[PDB]
């Protein structure tokens, strides 16, 4: 169950990031919305910076350092 | 024979710490190869599930692989419970 | 120079630590396990010169996984454009990126 | 996101190295080196390496720099490259370190022989005559 | 090079399981015993496809099966389960060792009913 | 006599009593009246994060029981 | 409400250390057929306050020629380490719960020699320098054996977590499992804090005094947790707190008793004591404690 | 020191060298280098005095710095490519630091300054060991990464090494400094053919090791550390002086002696690789090494220097402790030119 | 390649330059060597932990052990030099010259 | 964040109380009127450093008990401790622990 929920949450976060990318990158001349940085079409696990790039600093800091700082 | 016994007697006096240290170290070296429970410890270490057991793709020719955890097929840990 | 004792004797003295995808304890995977596996399988049995000439795509993908330079450049460009637009004022973040969303398990 | 705390610690590390690299009054260079070692421990512990950070902070600071000070006294951007998943129900760093006895037999053998040889070398050099 | 395909938000919509970790831990053994088939199908597909986007239907199925499991628990043995998971939730480590008594009460209620 | 030593030992005993009881009381107060959740190994931390997301008040110790399953 | 927890951990330790000195005098006095302070206060209870006020009103004899820097830093580091060493310990619940608490305590003790080194070097005298070198050598020598003993004992615990020691000793004390290691640990903790029979040596002076006494009480508490495990009931931690404080006070009184009972070693005599009696036994028992869980198939769980 | 301790230290040195050559992991190679450095220091300090201690501390400083630079090269290579196997370097910056660290270990110019001083400080047996056995490991590591080295850097450092050795050998009276400068020049000759053919490098290494073993054993046989003390050898053992003159002629590259083989083969290979100016410069520069070899031979055997009255008592006593393999080393270092095509074994 | 790695590399370069300067006091030379090793340790630890290459967690401990052994060797050599000359000044090592 | 705050509180209290201790008796006006270098201390310091390094090698033992290679792990740990004992014995026999 945890694996399924994690996959669904990651996919939703990626989709929201893609939608906001489409909104922002409209007037950029040579930008392609949702373009890969890898030649292969295989699924690649996203970084912390890909999912929380455009979000608030509080939850970015949480998702990156909370487990280390939780004592 | 007699010389070794006399040397051990002389060392047990005025040098008990070294005799005890050597005895404990040598005993700790020899004993594990003779004790029968080291196999039990290895089995307990193998029987500890750290990862998720990934299921196998059934093809109709695996009688030893269970289809449900409650099925008799597969390893049993009744020996650990009896310990 | 290189006296290859190990392969002659089949000893495996220090090969177990050479690559990420080689028998990690508790089957812990490397971050770039798949890319390194693909590159190694591409370049096996071919030679260094031909491996460099032919397996360049796999090596590029592996290095991109390792250092993520292109990903950081892309994210920085997106963030810079977003900051420029919010500075001018034609863009407003949605509630998802302002902490007012509905979280899920 | 606290103003690039990793960047701040790295800069403090660099300033500490600038401080003790000028080599003024070797005791003060020593204090600069303890400061820089503590900052490096902070960096390692903040990144996620608890055991390796404590390894530095114990061995390096308490033994090696202490012997250095003893001998002197006798004389006159970030957060994006991180992971996404979890580690299971154990710390990967500690398990990989503890695999030294099950996997790194060669490493243990060579390190132990090197330390014994180093003891012999120290005794021979300090013999004098 | 290429475009990453991501399923739309309508494909990710499903009735979530809104119970806490202690509640899940209290029924973890029975949940594993009962809901094993969809979970194993999902996990086999997960390691075989190596792609999260290829396993959405199995995730929905396992969510539905877990929901059915919890609905049966609520229908039959709500109160012993409530006591058991409250006990589990009180402890910081969530130890099964603490209240084998409540565990046995829940187990006997489940065995008698379902 | 020897029992005149006792007042100082009792003062030290109370002083040493204060930290443990204070910490336990603060842990109960700040964790919804229950024992503080300890989280090593990065899995129970994920459990705490999931509980925080499920609670709806951004607090992990607020437990949602079987009544939230509808 | 975390600053409140930190203050309620720190201040009672300071009161206990101040009161501990009064207790020490009374115990020694009654072992010497006399009384301790009993005039200042009902039973000498006001003696620590008078001592503190007199120390804080007397001028500090700064040499006016040495480096003021380390002269002021050394008490800071000493007191900071002494107060910081308290947080990892679980009574029953630790202020800060760390996975590798034991290594943290060991690293703190390792840094504890820098205060001695800097105080000796900043005294601007060669004789105090010799004394500081002797003390530093003794401390590092005995901390080696501390580390070996501690890892050998934790081999029966499963990890370096201090909270797990309570679960390990739920049914039996660790004193029964390994009493020789406890004996050597007790002696090494005596030699660590420069306590008799190993004691070869106004504001900052009292600073160092409180640092040393906090280290003493901390060492007794750590020994009690490591070797005399109390039962912990999650619904009433006050019982565990009371039992732990009783054991810690018993061990502190044991240090006072040992000081009042024995003459003191020479420097070379204690150096030989360590390097020729404790280290061989420590290595032999480390080998034995490595081998024992494997022989008996009793390896501790957590990993 | 105790013979057991000396034998164990020698074993540790050679086992570190073996671990360096047989390991496929960068960390194990670094460990072998550390083991070699750790066990080498007491050998340099077998005869305790201020000179040996100063030489040993200079050597330790240089080798520790080189090892740290090598470790950073390994770290940067790992950063830019998650590989530990000794293969192509994968980073331009990493290669530059690895090359400089290995050259500092070898003593190539401009990292040559420590070699003459360390050779002068230590005794003759220590100098023999330092100049023979301490080159196997860095040269093996360089041969393993031959396709990665920047040819410009390797060739310019080799040319600098040859020039420095040839120029510095002219000013020396002590023999140990002469051997050190000869070692520097031969190191440059070895490392200038690495980008083209490592077999030539190994052949030059073997010929150099044989010749320098013969020369150091001859210097041990007749207790001479300066030119004048060597000039007294003809009065007691003229055979030693004649053999040393023949060996010195061999080291200069004069045919038909063995020393001509490495220069000839390296020049031939580099002319295969369309390089013409460099081998000519190498030959005209090695003429200087030949000049100071000729001066030493003049002072040693081709003339008779004045003697002393006390040599008559030395006439009556025989060299008691006789070393083996000296005739074999001389024969190999003088008369193996006709067996040149045997280099195809990839020695 | 992020900025933390750049900072660590600059720290190592600063330590190397300080080692190569030699104002005086060989003790400072050993201090610079140890600082270089500390930079090596921190950088290797970050690189190894970042990529989740579990089997390489062994390496920093081995590096620290070997480098501290080398540091002890250098300390012994410096002690003997100082005992010979009375001080650890660099210029006293001028008896052997090129 | 918690341990940083705890360390900051410890250092802050220590500094504040040390400064008040050093400044309270200064407000009122008053009159306000080598070579030896023993080798044994350095030798024991170096011995401590070497044994500390070998202890650092020996530290990860508690997790090494769960590897499924119990025989190999036991052999390696016993080998490390045996070499520690051998180092101590070698320093003992040639008078490395004398005063
Ligand atoms: C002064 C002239 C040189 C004299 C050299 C010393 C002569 C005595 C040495 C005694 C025997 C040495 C070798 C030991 C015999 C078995 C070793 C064998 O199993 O190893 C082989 C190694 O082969 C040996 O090296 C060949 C030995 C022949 C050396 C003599 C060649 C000298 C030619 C020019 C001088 C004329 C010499 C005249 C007689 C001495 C396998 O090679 P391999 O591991 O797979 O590849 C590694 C090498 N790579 C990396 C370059 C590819
Ligand atoms: C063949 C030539 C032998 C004589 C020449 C010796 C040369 C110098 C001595 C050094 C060589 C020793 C070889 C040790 C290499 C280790 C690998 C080999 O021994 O196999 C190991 C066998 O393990 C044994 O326990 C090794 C014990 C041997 C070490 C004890 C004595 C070592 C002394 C060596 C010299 C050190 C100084 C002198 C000490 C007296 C690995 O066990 P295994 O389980 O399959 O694989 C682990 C990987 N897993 C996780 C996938 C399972
Ligand atoms: C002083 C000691 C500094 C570090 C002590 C704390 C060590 C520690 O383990 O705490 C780390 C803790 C949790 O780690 P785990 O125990 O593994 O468990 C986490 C999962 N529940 O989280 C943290 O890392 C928080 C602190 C990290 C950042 C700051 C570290 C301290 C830096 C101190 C720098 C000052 C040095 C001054 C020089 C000293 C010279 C005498
Ligand atoms: C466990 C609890 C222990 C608590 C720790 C100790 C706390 C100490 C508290 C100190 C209380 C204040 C000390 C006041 C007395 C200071 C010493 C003193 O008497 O000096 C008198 C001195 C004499 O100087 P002269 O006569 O002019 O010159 C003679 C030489 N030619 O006069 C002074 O300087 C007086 C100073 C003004 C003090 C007035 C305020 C009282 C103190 C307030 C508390 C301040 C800190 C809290
Ligand atoms: C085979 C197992 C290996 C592992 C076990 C050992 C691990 C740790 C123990 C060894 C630590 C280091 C030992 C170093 C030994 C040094 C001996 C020495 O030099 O001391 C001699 C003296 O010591 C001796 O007599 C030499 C050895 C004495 C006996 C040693 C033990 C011999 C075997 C005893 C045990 C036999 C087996 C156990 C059976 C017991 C019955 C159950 C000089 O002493 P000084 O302090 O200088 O005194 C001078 C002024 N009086
Ligand atoms: C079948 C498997 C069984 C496994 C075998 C295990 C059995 C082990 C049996 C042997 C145990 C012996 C080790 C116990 C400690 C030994 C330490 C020692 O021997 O050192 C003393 C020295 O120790 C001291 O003298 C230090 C004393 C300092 C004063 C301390 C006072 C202690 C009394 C107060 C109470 C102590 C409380 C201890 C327990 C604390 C619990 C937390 C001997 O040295 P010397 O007399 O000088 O002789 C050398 C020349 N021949």
């Amino acid at each position: 169950l945890f694996q399924a929920e994690k996959d669904r949450r990651v996919l939703q976060m990626l989709r929201e990031n893609l939608e906001e990318e489409a909104i922002i990158m409209k007037d950029v001349p040579d930008w392609k919305v949702g373009e890969s940085v890898f030649h292969t079409t295989r699924w690649v696990t996203p970084m912390m910076g890909e999912l929380y790039g455009l979000r608030t600093n509080e939850e970015i800091l949480s998702a990156t350092y909370g487990f280390i700082w939780y004592t | 024979a007699g010389r070794i016994a006399s040397f051990l007697k002389n060392a047990w006096a005025k040098e008990p710490v070294l005799v005890a240290s050597f005895a404990i170290g040598g005993l700790a070296i020899i004993l594990p190869s003779l004790s029968p429970y080291t196999n039990y410890a290895i089995r307990i270490n193998r029987a500890t599930p750290y990862n998720y057991p990934v299921p196998l793709r059934d093809d109709g020719n695996m009688p030893d692989v269970p289809s449900h955890p409650q099925d008799p097929q597969g390893p049993s840990l009744e020996w650990l419970k009896n310990l | 120079p290189f006296f290859d004792v190990q392969k002659r004797l089949g000893l495996d003295l220090d090969r177990w630590m050479t690559i990420q995808s080689a028998e990690q304890p508790h089957k812990i995977p490397g971050r770039c396990h798949a890319f390194e596996k693909e590159w190694i399988e591409c370049a096996h049995g071919i030679g260094g010169i031909r491996a460099e000439k032919e397996c360049k795509i796999e090596f590029d993908d592996f290095v991109e996984c390792l250092l993520r330079q292109k990903t950081m450049k892309r994210l920085s460009a997106i963030k810079r454009q977003r900051d420029k637009l919010i500075k001018e004022g034609k863009y407003t973040p949605p509630p998802h990126h302002l902490g007012k969303e509905d979280p899920r398990p | 996101m606290t103003m690039y705390i990793a960047f701040i610690l790295s800069t403090i590390f660099v300033i500490g190295f600038v401080g003790f690299s000028s080599k003024p009054s070797p005791i003060y260079g020593g204090l600069g080196l303890i400061v820089s070692g503590g900052v490096g421990c902070g960096i390692v512990l903040n990144f996620g390496g608890s055991f390796l950070g404590l390894m530095v902070f114990l061995i390096y600071l308490g033994g090696m720099l202490v012997v250095f000070g003893y001998t002197t006294a006798m004389a006159t951007g970030d957060w994006v490259i991180y992971d996404t998943g979890d580690s299971g129900f154990f710390s990967e760093e500690a398990m990989g370190i503890a695999a030294l006895y099950s996997y790194g037999t060669w490493l243990v053998i060579v390190t132990g022989w090197s330390l014994l040889i180093g003891v012999v070398v120290i005794m021979e050099i300090t013999r004098g005559n | 090079p290429g475009i990453v395909e991501l399923p739309t938000l309508e494909d990710l919509k499903v009735q979530e399981v809104k119970v806490s970790s202690s509640v899940l831990k209290a029924a973890a053994h029975h949940y594993g015993a009962q809901c094993d088939k969809p979970n194993k199908e999902f996990m086999l597909c997960r390691w075989e496809e190596k792609d999260p986007r290829r396993c959405l239907e199995e995730g929905k199925l396992v969510n539905q099966c877990a929901l059915d499991f919890f609905r049966q628990i609520k229908r039959h043995c709500a109160e012993p389960f409530t006591e058991y998971w409250t006990c589990i939730d009180y402890s910081g480590l969530q130890l099964f060792r603490h209240c084998r008594k409540q565990q046995a009460k829940f187990d006997e209620c489940v065995l008698d009913k379902l | 006599m020897w029992f005149e030593i006792l007042p100082g030992i009792a003062v030290m005993a109370a002083c040493l009593f204060i930290p443990g009881m204070a910490t336990a009381h603060i842990h109960k107060f700040t964790n919804g009246g229950k024992e503080k959740r300890v989280a090593h190994f990065s899995y129970q931390w994920n459990l705490m994060e999931r509980d925080r997301r499920i609670s709806g008040v951004n607090r992990y110790h607020v437990t949602k029981g079987l009544e939230n399953i509808d | 409400m975390f600053m409140i927890n930190i203050l309620s951990l720190i201040i009672p330790i300071l009161l206990a250390v101040a009161f501990l000195t009064l207790v020490e005098r009374k115990v020694l006095g009654y072992m010497q057929l006399r009384k301790g302070p009993n005039v200042v206060g009902p039973y000498g209870l006001l003696q620590p306050i008078a001592d503190a006020l007199k120390l804080f009103t007397k001028e500090p004899l700064r040499p006016a020629t040495s480096s003021i820097s380390m002269f002021i830093i050394a008490p800071i580091l000493a007191l900071s380490l002494a107060l910081t060493m308290w947080v990892p310990l679980p009574m029953p619940y630790p202020l800060i719960n760390m996975n590798l608490g034991v290594l943290f305590m060991l690293a703190m003790s390792s840094l504890a020699v820098y205060s001695i080194l800097w105080s000796g070097w900043a005294s601007n005298s060669k004789y105090a320098l010799i004394g500081a070198l002797r003390a530093v050598a003794q401390t590092i020598s005995y901390e080696v054996t501390l580390a070996i003993i501690l890892l050998s004992v934790l081999l029966m615990n499963g990890s370096y977590t201090l909270s797990t020691l309570i679960t390990t000793q739920e049914h039996i004390w660790m004193i029964f499992t390994s009493w020789p290691l406890a004996m050597m640990w007790f002696i090494s903790t005596l030699a660590e804090t420069n306590r008799a029979p190993f004691d070869l040596t106004a504001g900052p002076f009292a600073m160092f005094f409180m640092a040393e006494y906090a280290n003493i009480i901390m060492m007794n508490a750590f020994t009690a947790i490591l070797f005399l495990g109390a039962s912990h009931d999650p619904h009433t931690p006050e019982l565990y707190t009371i039992n732990f404080v009783l054991k810690t006070l018993a061990l502190t009184i044991t240090f006072l008793w040992i000081r009042a009972s024995y003459p003191r070693f020479r420097y070379d005599q204690l150096m030989h004591l360590l390097w020729k009696s404790f280290l061989p036994l420590t290595l032999a028992l480390c080998m034995w404690h490595i081998s024992l869980p494997i022989m008996t198939a009793s390896i501790p769980p957590q990993s | 020191m105790n013979p057991i301790i000396y034998t164990t230290l020698i074993m540790t040195v050679m086992s570190g060298t073996m671990l360096v050559m047989i390991s496929s992991h960068w960390l194990l190679i670094w460990i072998g280098f550390e083991m070699n450095l750790l066990a080498m220091i007491p050998v340099l300090m077998k005869n305790f005095n201020p000179r040996a201690t100063e030489a040993a501390t200079k050597y330790f400083l240089t080798q520790a710095t080189a090892s740290m630079m090598l470790m950073m090269a390994i770290i940067i290579n790992l950063l830019y490519s998650g590989q530990w196997t000794i293969t192509k370097m994968f980073n331009p910056v990493a290669m530059t630091m690895m090359t400089m660290a290995l050259a500092m270990k070898l003593g190539l110019s401009p990292f040559h300054f420590w070699v003459p001083e360390v050779t002068q400080g230590i005794s003759l047996q220590a100098g023999l060991l330092l100049l023979t056995w301490q080159k196997l490991a860095p040269l093996s590591v360089l041969c393993q990464i031959s396709q990665s080295i920047n040819p410009n850097l390797m060739l310019t450092m080799a040319m600098l090494s040859i020039l420095i050795g040839g120029w510095g050998g002219l000013n020396q009276t002590q023999l140990r400094k002469i051997m050190a400068y000869s070692s520097i020049a031969h190191m440059g000759w070895m490392t200038a053919v690495l980008p083209y053919n490592t077999t030539m490098t190994i052949l030059n290494l073997l010929i150099y090791i044989t010749m320098t073993l013969a020369m150091f054993m001859l210097l041990i046989h007749s207790s001479a550390t300066t030119t004048l003390s060597l000039s007294h050898t003809w009065n007691k053992m003229p055979v030693i002086t004649s053999l040393m003159m023949v060996t010195l002629l061999s080291m200069g590259g004069l045919p038909p002696l063995s020393g001509f083989m490495p220069k000839w083969m390296i020049i031939q290979e580099m002319t295969k690789n369309e390089s013409i100016i460099m081998p000519t410069l190498m030959a005209m520069t090695a003429l200087l090494n030949l000049y100071f070899y000729m001066r030493l031979a003049y002072s040693s055997s081709l003339t008779m220097f004045p003697s002393t009255n006390n040599m008559k008592m030395k006439w009556q006593f025989e060299h008691t402790k006789q070393m083996k393999l000296l005739p074999t080393m001389i024969v190999l270092s003088t008369l193996v030119l006709p067996m040149t095509p045997a280099l195809s074994s990839l020695n | 390649m992020p900025l933390v790695y750049m900072n660590i590399i600059m720290a190592f370069a600063i330590a190397l330059a300080g080692l190569l300067m030699y104002r005086s006091h060989l003790m400072s030379s050993l201090l610079c060597l140890e600082g270089m090793m500390l930079s090596l340790f921190i950088m290797s630890t970050l690189i190894i932990l970042n990529t989740h290459f579990t089997l390489a967690n062994m390496m920093p401990i081995i590096l620290l052990v070997f480098a501290a052994c080398e540091a002890a060797l250098g300390l012994s050599l410096l002690v003997m030099v100082s005992n010979t000359y009375g001080t650890d000044y660099v210029q006293n090592l001028n008896l052997l010259q090129c | 964040m918690n341990i940083m705050l705890t360390l900051l509180t410890n250092v802050t209290l220590a500094s504040l109380l040390v400064l008040i201790a050093f400044w309270l008796p200064q407000l009122n006006a008053y009159s306000e009127k080598r070579l030896p270098f023993s080798m044994k201390f350095f030798l024991v310091a170096i011995t401590f450093l070497l044994f500390d390094l070998e202890i650092a090698l020996l530290l990860p033992l508690p997790w090494a008990s769960q590897t499924n290679n119990l025989k190999t792990m036991l052999t390696m740990a016993l080998f490390l401790l045996i070499l520690l004992a051998a180092s101590l014995a070698y320093e003992w026999t040639q008078k490395g622990l004398e005063w």
